[PDB]
């Protein structure tokens, strides 16, 4: 049987400052016990001051961020140019999330 | 017949145009923008004097910090504002945040050429949609059934507009109080309006950043209006 | 594309008329003439197979149609509305009864079946009504014998005897005078042949005319032996040999 | 009368007058020719410089379908493209189900099948463009031409446009003075010279010459755009002819 | 396109007026007429079939009266072949009732359920409405005997007695003027037969150009009847009233 | 005067759409006969080529419907390949789903029905073609089936179509008169060719060169249509007496 | 949910239905009632799976009071149980079943006669004296068999409904929370606020 | 005349009379000027106001970082065409990681409004848009008209009294070209080319709209004091 | 599907099918409408062309569309059905999702609403009736009385009256009623209602129909000879 799901592992951090913000994580990828990559990127910068990071299932995490980086820039196009807070953001990707209740993007995400 | 989304020879569709006539035929409204808020003002127009003129309703609230006033065919406005209205919290829901004046308007005015052979006709009202962000601040939009937006720093729509709108022109300055434009639209209704202006027959409201959008009480325009006869007396 | 004429093309005039039923009719008025006889032991109904050309195998054309063991029909009017009809016809015999009750529908009800998709045609969208009055005669258990007319409305009426068509006016005059409760299949094979002579110009013959009857079950058409109560169909076409012989003794 | 207001009625002589005014939109285009050789065929095109602000060598005409077939019109110029848009996905269905690219006159048939359905409806309305296309296949060099009417025909050398009897004029000559035929460097060479002297026709405005080709031997039966040196020994060649 | 030949069947004149429905009115006034009157033990369906011929075969025709279940009838006027249209419909609509409820449906309602899909022709679709009026003559438990009207317009009405087709005009005063309320059945026959005598367009009126049928709780004991007469009992009958 | 831009009566009963078709069907100008042999049946059509440029290869009102029907064009050929294409589609879904080859007759029926589809539904125009089918079917012989606009289809023993169609009518008529039988006896499918080409030159009063004429020839198992150099030795044959 | 009894007597139907409503191993309430009027003189109690009890009980209160007000009529007892099991019977080869069991109490005011009606989840309609759902009638129905009379008052009626529910109370497992009562007659439905 | 009540219906000189008259209200909008040279791509739009009180209606659209129009017509029209090519120019990154091509975002344009021109039911767009870019062969400037027609130009000018504009480039043609590595001086020669299609007004801070595009210069729009420096 | 515009602009921005279907409403017959403090009463014509009716089977022109709220008419008698079926699916379906019945201001909305959608909806026609809807709001004895017409706007009204004749009848009550005091009793809003079709309806016998919608679903249709009475009484004080 067919598993649309996979494991690559990795462990992302997130710590925030009294003006300032940190969003770290290792650039190893796997599946089972072999390594894919040493260096594969996995913290983004999203546009707008926010960095993040989707950890679990790469492919869904690649999707995920693609998708919320293409949400910022329409978030552009329809509101002149306004920057994204980070509260606006958040709640638009948990909108992002839920859309795949029932076939979930297998990722524990921080901004 | 003709098409409905047929172009006239000189480039203007002829459908948004006669939409247009229809709008000349409603009842007047005015809003004016000032530093202070914006001040939305309308004409009732009641038939008959059985009609109980507190269930007319051309003033209506889309968000908190979003007014709607309109003029024309009133009963196309109703599915506009639910739209409105439903954009207006749905961006909340998903930016947890105030939309926009503009991208409010934006939204109300994409459904304006949705016609064609959706629905079979363009609207036949226009509407002054006024409001405040903390982007742009107060801001008075005039959404027309074409499609287009302007921005305004006073608007006149309805049979008495292009008087109202002269007089709009010598009276606005930027430097406007809250109180100056209350009875500058009081003092311009008035002046279009058939039946002798009262607190019964015309209706404010305003939007301010603390206390958002309110229509104004029957009492309270009352004082408003006997405030304007004396200080028109005075010279 | 797309069907965009979802609209009505048959409507209401202000005297009440609905033009183009009439304007169907007129198309009938104008086609060959045929008719119906019915007997107490059968029913004939004929025409004429008005050739369009004598390099043209008539044969070939039927006028004359089965539309179950025990109905057949004839028309006057357009033919190739009639041949679509009865492709139709056929069809909803099967599907709106034989796969339901396991027999073949009566005699009425196959022409009320036939009579509403031509009422369709005169009230749906983007069609015109069919340019054809039908002449459909039959047989079953419960009913007898029976002869019904179907015009471009929709509208059917049972038959003793009738005619439609070009000189239909003066066929159903001379039928009147024939007709009795009393005939036999052979006496209305005769008046048939008789009246239908009257609104022919040219040859007279078995190869001219198209006749064919209702009666008796005939078990050589069956095609199988073995199932008593299967006794085969009631419908049988004459042939050219069997006209000719009857017009010898006219 | 009355015939002439909807695509698809037939007139009391048996035409279809919206078929008959979009040929008048043809007529009015540009010239554009095609001409059949040895081994493939030569299309060439006459584009109109209205202004000098145009880019040179930018507003591409002629387009290709698949990696075999050359397409150019006269007329309307987004009802061509329309056409070579469905020409490509006629193209590409029948290589993706039968493997080998689509034979020429089997892609002749399916433009004009797409073209003549244009023609049933009253709710659309007919190309406003002839076509000249045509390529190399299994069976050899095939040129071809289709009008509003979804009628096409096989061609030795085909012309469309404002300047089409001039075009047809030179054509013919070519026929009867090489009944063994012509080479492909030559068909670019005298597709040139029409162009040229089918523009007297358009006189007003100065011009841009555009020339393309499929040949089984000059070009691997692929289509490609006539280009640099060979472009410009076809615009010398055409220059020296008409003085 | 296609909106150069569409005749908008479904639009106001400027007066007010629905067009097409006016029109299938006018067609209706040339059918042959129809009467139904109620009474205290039953109701009475009359219809005129119109210029019939000899070779017409009458006892298996059917033009004017159909039944629609066994407690309601129907009397035609108009397009017969969109009569049957309807007719279909509202035999499957008490069908379905009887199949929900376990209960015969209530006159009303299968009245209403017809004259709603009148109207829906009227209002919507683009098509032309159907050129019919029907007399609905049925019993129920809850209202009892009852006449009811409905035309192309969907709009329908109750009736101690009523006329559609040709010569309502006339029709209705004559039996406005010899109507009472305490009438029986065998009065109201002889009233229907009596009032199609004097207002029929032919020369005089016969058995084979006549369709009746009554209905009657005189069944045995508390039910209902339907009486389609056959052509040698309306024979009968007007024989019996002194007609013929 | 709108019922006579779409396909509804006129107050004479009549359809003006389908009777401008048939005028668009004399468009091309070009003549077509069908006759019929022992073991074959022949189509013969006239062809015209009038512009210089034209590949004449390419220039054809035949068409191979299946292995067994042919079927030649009266009309315009962007719906004489129109009906082409719907016919061969016809065709290959007959066998798909029957398990045996489309008759000619049924072909022509099918056909016909559709036409007549045209003349009922609104948004739908005829196709201003006539179409005759010619076969050698195995049940029937030798098979002429003729399809027109107004979804009209009959069997022939011979037939012809185009501007001149009732001379070359008569002149069959009257070969038939005299014969007294429904085909031309003849073995050999080239000489009832050359029947057929010898009746039109007598009928039209033209003579013909091989690039004048077009034929078909349907034959048991199978339909094909001649060359230039078969017609040419048909003509010698003529000539030669 | 759990226990919902029904018994018809000489001029009136008498519904007992228990109170208990259960998520996981905590009883939530001990008030419910398990009933909706669907109109003046005809109750419908019901049991099944969580959820669908109230949703469908509500969906065919609805339909009943449209009925009512287009009609201006109430509706007989026995043609809102027929409605009632065509919906059932409809929703059983549905995608997900309504997982509802219900009894119908109504009193005919043509036929002056009470009516009882009890059908299950998969449309099956039974008229009787006295019914329930599930295991219920495994513990009451030998009680009933033994002393039920169709000539029986209101007040009888009751004080056999009693001994059913204290034999429930005795051998059931479960604790059902006693029962709510209701009453339906000709004048209309009553509940009995002490039982 | 007869011939204009749909665009289904060509006129008997082949003419498309919806499409024309749809290019009619093209001329009835405000002024824009289009032009580049071969590093940079620049637009200047004349916007227009309703009144003294109302704002000056925006003529200038980004699409994607090195893409954007200028618009004359019907605005929700271009707000329309622009959403597509926003679309496009994303649909083309998130499939392909590749920028749009100027030249193929003018062939789907053309491909967008062509549609509306040969079918019943709905009618042409009624705007002209002047699309500039900066892909992998240079700067690009694009003409669009409604009739479906695209135009790859060195310069241009679209809306009332356009033709003066269109005038002055066709004459500085070989000088605006050359001005490469120089954003400035290329806004000042569409700012100077404008002007020539101006009566009675003249060129204001709240009047005047300008965008530019380049080789390390992203789509940008100026407006208000930004524009100051150019009047 | 059939999709035409039917109701569109004309030049001088009027949309007259719209317009037209207000003409049915004034072919109609007249309906009114009168509260007083603690009531509401709704009046109606009922042509006498028509005799030979059964009045216990034909429908009534007054409709309950719940328990506490009712609704008449002027139009078209078909169209009307279809606007009733409506707000009764409507008021059940309110109960049904918020359980509270639906205020009259709500019903009057949703039936205004249906109207106006009837307006730019393609393939459809205008309804050509006017409506007076009428009711208490659940738990509040403040009467409420609104009206509707085909383009879809709504109104609340102290009295009313549309249909035929309807302009003389509004003369009538534009003098009687007085808003400072409106009718206190039963009484006298039955007996305002009845004066007022006095001025219009020709026979006070079967021609006027009267239904009193009082609070907490108080609803009763008077009879013949209740009506009578008031008929009665009005003239013998108006002969002096
Ligand atoms: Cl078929």
């Amino acid at each position: 049987q067919f598993n649309p799901y996979g494991d690559n592992g990795g462990t992302i951090l997130g710590i925030a400052g009294e003006d300032f913000a940190v969003l770290a994580g290792d650039t190893r990828n796997i599946t089972d016990y072999s390594i894919n990559s040493r260096y594969e990127p996995k913290v983004f910068d999203c546009g707008d001051n926010i960095v993040m990071s989707a950890n679990g299932f790469a492919a869904d995490g690649d999707a995920l961020v693609k998708r919320f980086k293409n949400s910022v820039k329409w978030y552009h196009f329809d509101h002149n140019d306004k920057k994204l807070s980070i509260n606006s953001a958040a709640r638009n990707i948990q909108h992002l999330l839920y859309s795949r209740r029932f076939f979930p993007y297998y990722v524990y995400n921080i901004i | 017949d003709r098409g409905v989304s047929t172009f006239s020879p000189e480039g203007r569709l002829f459908q948004v145009e006669y939409s247009l006539e229809a709008i000349k035929l409603g009842s007047t409204a005015i809003g004016i923008a000032t530093k202070e808020g914006v001040v939305l003002g309308v004409e009732k127009r009641a038939t008959s004097p059985l009609l109980e003129s507190d269930s007319i309703e051309k003033i209506v609230e889309i968000d908190r910090h979003i007014g709607c006033a309109m003029s024309g065919l009133t009963a196309d406005a109703r599915s506009m504002i639910e739209h409105a209205r439903t954009a207006a919290v749905t961006h909340n829901l998903y930016y947890d945040e105030d939309i926009n004046v503009e991208s409010l308007t934006q939204s109300v005015c994409d459904l304006a050429l949705r016609f064609g052979e959706l629905m079979s006709r363009p609207f036949g009202v226009a509407l002054l949609i006024a409001g405040h962000d903390a982007d742009d601040g107060y801001q008075l939009f005039h959404a027309e059934p074409s499609g287009t937006f302007y921005r305004y720093n006073a608007k006149a729509i309805g049979s008495g507009s292009e008087g109202a709108q002269a007089e709009l022109l010598n009276e606005w300055h930027s430097s406007l109080t809250l109180k100056e434009a209350e009875l500058l639209v009081l003092k311009i209704l008035k002046q279009v309006m058939e039946e002798k202006l009262d607190e019964n027959n015309a209706q404010l409201s305003c939007i301010t950043k603390q206390d958002g959008f309110k229509i104004y009480d029957n009492e309270k325009t009352a004082e408003l209006i006997k405030e304007l006869k004396e200080k028109e007396a005075a010279e | 594309m797309t069907d965009r004429y979802s609209f009505s093309l048959t409507t209401f005039s202000p005297s009440g008329k609905l033009g183009q039923i009439d304007y169907a009719l007129t198309a009938v008025k104008q086609g060959v003439t045929s008719l119906g006889i019915k007997a107490t032991n059968g029913v004939v109904i004929a025409t004429e197979k008005k050739s369009s050309s004598p390099l043209a195998m008539s044969e070939t054309l039927s006028k004359v149609s089965l539309l179950t063991p025990d109905i057949g029909a004839v028309y006057s009017g357009m033919g190739p509305d009639y041949r679509v009809l009865v492709d139709k016809s056929r069809k909803v015999a099967h599907t709106s009864y034989k796969r339901i009750y396991g027999e073949y529908p009566p005699t009425k009800l196959l022409v009320s079946e036939v009579a509403k998709i031509m009422q369709e045609a005169t009230q749906s969208g983007g069609v015109r009504p069919f340019g054809v009055s039908l002449l459909i005669a039959g047989h079953d258990e419960f009913n007898g014998f029976s002869l019904y007319q179907v015009d471009p409305s929709g509208s059917y009426f049972p038959w003793k005897a009738t005619a439609i068509g070009k000189g239909s006016v003066a066929a159903k005059t001379f039928l009147e005078k024939r007709w009795n409760d009393e005939l036999e299949l052979e006496d209305a094979i005769h008046i048939a042949l008789l009246t239908l002579k009257e609104s022919v110009e040219g040859e007279f013959n078995g190869d001219t005319i198209e006749l064919a009857i209702i009666g008796d079950e005939n078990p050589d058409l069956l095609g199988y032996t073995g199932i008593p109560t299967d006794k085969g169909p009631r419908f049988r076409k004459l042939t050219s040999q069997e006209i000719n012989d009857r017009l010898e003794a006219l | 009368t009355g015939y002439d207001l909807s695509n698809s009625v037939f007139s009391p002589d048996g035409r279809n007058f919206q078929v008959e005014y979009a040929v008048k939109a043809v007529e009015n285009g540009t010239t554009s020719i095609g001409i059949k050789c040895n081994d493939g065929v030569v299309f060439a095109v006459e584009k109109l410089i209205t202004s000098k602000l145009l880019v040179p060598q930018k507003n591409v005409k002629i387009q290709v379908v698949d990696r075999h077939i050359g397409c150019v019109y006269s007329g309307l110029i987004p009802d061509g493209r329309h056409l070579v848009n469905r020409g490509r996905e006629e193209a590409a269905s029948f290589k993706k189900l039968y493997k080998t690219p689509i034979p020429i006159p089997a892609f002749a048939d399916r433009l004009g099948q797409y073209v003549q359905a244009h023609t049933l409806y009253n709710s659309v309305r007919p190309f406003g463009v002839s076509t000249i296309f045509g390529g190399v296949d299994k069976n050899g060099a095939h040129l071809y031409m289709l009008e509003p009417s979804g009628s096409y025909w096989g061609y030795k050398g085909a012309a469309t446009g404002k300047g089409r009897q001039s075009a047809k004029a030179e054509l013919e000559k070519l026929v009867d003075h090489h009944p063994e035929g012509l080479s492909a460097r030559e068909a670019v060479k005298q597709a040139a010279k029409i162009i040229y002297l089918a523009h007297e026709d358009n006189k007003e405005k100065d011009f841009e010459l555009e020339i393309s080709w499929c040949s089984l031997s000059e070009t691997n039966g692929l289509h490609k755009f006539v280009k640099g040196d060979l472009l410009q020994e076809a615009i010398d060649f055409a220059q020296k002819e008409i003085n | 396109g296609s909106r150069r030949y569409d005749s908008r069947t479904t639009i106001f004149s400027p007066e007010g007026r629905l067009y097409q429905v006016e029109y299938a009115l006018e067609s209706i006034s040339h059918a042959g007429t129809a009467i139904g009157i109620m009474a205290s033990d039953g109701i009475v369906l009359a219809a005129e079939r119109k210029v019939t011929s000899t070779l017409l075969e009458q006892d298996t025709s059917t033009e004017k009266l159909y039944k629609l279940n066994d407690k309601i009838a129907v009397a035609v006027a108009g397009l017969t072949a969109d009569a049957e249209i309807l007719i279909n419909t509202a035999r499957i609509h008490a069908q379905n009732y009887l199949k929900t409820y376990n209960e015969d449906i209530p006159v009303e309602i299968l009245v209403r359920r017809l004259s709603d899909i009148k109207q829906g022709y009227t209002q919507h679709g683009g098509l032309r409405p159907f050129g019919v009026s029907f007399i609905y003559a049925g019993y129920d438990d809850r209202y009892g005997y009852q006449l009811y009207t409905s035309n192309p317009s969907g709009n329908y009405t109750g009736w101690k007695a009523i006329s559609v087709g040709a010569n309502t005009s006339a029709a209705q005063t004559l039996l406005q003027m010899d109507y009472k309320d305490d009438m029986k059945v065998d009065d109201a026959i002889e009233l229907a037969l009596k009032t199609l005598s004097k207002t029929t367009d032919s020369s005089a009126l016969t058995y084979d150009r006549l369709e009746f049928a009554t209905i009657r709780k005189g069944a045995n004991d508390g039910e209902v009847y339907q009486k389609i007469f056959k052509p040698q009992e309306i024979k009968d009958i007007l024989v019996k009233t002194g007609i013929t | 005067g709108y019922d006579r831009h779409i396909t509804i009566f006129s107050p004479e009963g009549r359809l003006y759409q389908v009777e401008y078709a048939f005028k668009a069907t004399n468009q091309t100008n070009i003549n077509s006969l069908a006759v019929r042999g022992k073991d074959c049946t022949v189509v013969i059509s006239q062809k015209k080529v009038p512009d210089k440029l034209l590949d004449p290869t390419t220039v054809s009102y035949i068409f191979c419907i299946s292995r067994t029907i042919g079927m030649v064009v009266n009309g315009p050929i962007p719906d004489a390949r129109n009906a082409a294409l719907r016919a061969k589609a016809e065709a290959a879904e007959f066998r798909y789903k029957y398990g045996y080859d489309m008759p000619c007759d049924v072909l022509a029926k099918r056909m016909a029905n559709l036409s007549q589809i045209y003349t009922q539904r609104a948004y739908m125009r005829p196709l201003g073609v006539i179409l005759t089918f010619v076969s050698v079917d195995e049940e029937l012989g030798p098979s002429i089936y003729k399809t027109d606009p107004a979804g009209y289809y009959v069997g022939y023993k011979a037939t012809a179509t185009g501007p001149k169609q009732q001379e070359i009518t008569t002149n069959l008529e009257n070969h038939f008169k005299k014969s007294k039988i429904d085909h031309i006896n003849e073995e050999s499918w080239e000489k009832v060719v050359e029947f057929a080409i010898t009746h039109m030159i007598d009928a039209l009063g033209t003579e013909f060169s091989k690039n004048d004429l077009e034929v078909g020839v349907a034959t048991k198992d199978k339909f094909f249509t001649l060359s230039a150099e078969n017609i040419e030795e048909r003509l010698v044959a003529i000539a030669e007496q | 949910m759990d226990i919902i009894l029904g018994i018809r007597v000489q001029d009136s139907v008498i519904l007992a239905s228990s109170k208990a409503v259960t998520r996981g191993i905590s009883v939530l309430k001990d008030s419910d009632d398990k009933t909706r009027q669907l109109s003046p003189h005809t109750l419908m109690s019901f049991a099944g799976e969580a959820g669908d009890t109230v949703q469908f009980a509500e969906y065919i209160q609805a339909n009943i009071q449209l009925y009512s007000i287009r009609e201006d009529y109430e509706l007989s007892p026995q043609a809102v149980s027929s409605f009632v099991r065509q919906e059932l019977a409809k929703s059983i080869r549905s995608r997900r079943p309504y997982q509802v069991n219900v009894l119908i109490g109504g009193y005919d005011k043509k036929k002056n006669k009470p009516e009882l009606y009890q059908i299950d989840y998969l449309g099956t309609k039974v008229e009787l004296p006295y019914g329930a759902h599930g295991y219920s009638g495994f513990y009451t129905f030998s009680l009933l068999d033994h002393h039920y009379r169709p000539d029986m008052t209101t007040e009888e009626g009751l004080d056999l409904l009693k001994l059913c529910v204290q034999e429930l109370e005795k051998r059931m497992p479960m604790d059902f929370k006693g029962v709510i009562v209701k009453i339906v007659d000709k004048d209309g439905i009553r509940q009995v606020d002490d039982f | 005349n007869n011939y204009d009540g749909d665009t289904v219906t060509f006129s008997p000189t082949g003419r498309l009379f919806q499409v024309e008259y749809a290019l009619e209200a093209i001329k009835q909008g405000s002024v824009t000027v289009g032009l580049r040279s071969n590093t940079h791509a620049v637009l200047v739009a004349l916007k227009r106001n309703a009144d003294e009180l109302s704002s000056y209606q925006k003529k200038i659209i980004k699409c994607d970082e090195h893409m954007g129009l200028s618009l004359a017509g019907l605005a929700p029209d271009a707000r329309v065409l622009s959403n597509y090519l926003r679309q496009q120019c994303n649909y083309s990154s998130l499939v392909f990681n590749r920028k749009l091509a100027v030249e193929r975002a003018g062939h789907l344009l053309c491909d967008k409004a062509q549609k509306n021109t040969q079918s019943y039911g709905g009618r042409p767009y009624g705007v002209g848009l002047l699309i500039i870019g900066y892909d992998k062969s240079g700067a690009h400037l694009l003409e669009f008209q409604p009739s479906g027609n695209v135009t790859e130009l060195y310069g241009t000018a679209i809306g009332a009294r356009s033709q003066g504009a269109k005038t002055y480039l066709e004459r500085t043609l070989d000088t605006f070209i050359k001005i490469d590595g120089n954003p400035d001086e290329l806004i000042k020669a569409g700012v100077e080319a404008i002007s020539q299609s101006l009566r009675d007004e003249s060129l204001t801070v709240d009047n005047l709209s300008i965008a530019i595009v380049g080789k390390d210069t992203p789509f940008t729009i100026y407006d208000g004091e930004a524009v100051a420096k150019y009047i | 599907g059939y999709d035409r515009a039917l109701s569109i602009f004309s030049p001088d921005g009027h949309i007259f099918q719209v317009e037209y279907a207000l003409e049915a409403v004034k072919r109609g017959t007249c309906a009114v409408g009168v509260k007083g403090k603690n009531c509401v009463v709704l009046g109606c014509e009922r042509r006498s062309t028509l005799k030979l009716q059964d009045t216990r089977i034909t429908p009534s022109k007054v409709s309950k569309i719940d328990s506490h709220v009712v609704l008449s008419f002027s139009g078209l008698n078909a169209d009307s059905r279809i606007l009733i079926e409506k707000a009764r699916v409507e008021a059940q379906s309110h109960r049904l999702t918020l359980e509270d019945p639906v205020t009259v201001e709500y019903l009057t909305r949703y039936v205004a609403g249906v109207q106006q959608r009837y307006t730019q909806s393609g393939g459809v026609r205008p309804f050509g009736v006017s409506t007076l809807i009428a009711g208490f709001d659940p738990r509040d004895d403040e009467p409420k009385l609104y009206q509707t017409e085909p383009s879809g706007i709504y109104s609340s009204w102290s009295a009313q009256t549309i249909g035929r004749n309807s302009k003389t009848v509004r003369e009538f009550l534009e003098k009687n009623y007085d808003r400072k005091e409106p009718p206190a009793t039963v009484e006298e809003c039955v007996k305002l209602t009845v004066r007022s079709l006095l001025e219009v309806v020709q026979t006070g016998a079967k021609n006027i129909e009267i239904t009193v919608v009082k609070p907490d679903s108080d609803i009763v249709a008077l009879s013949s000879e209740e009506i009578n009475q008031y008929v009665t009484q009005i003239e013998q004080e108006k002969q002096e």
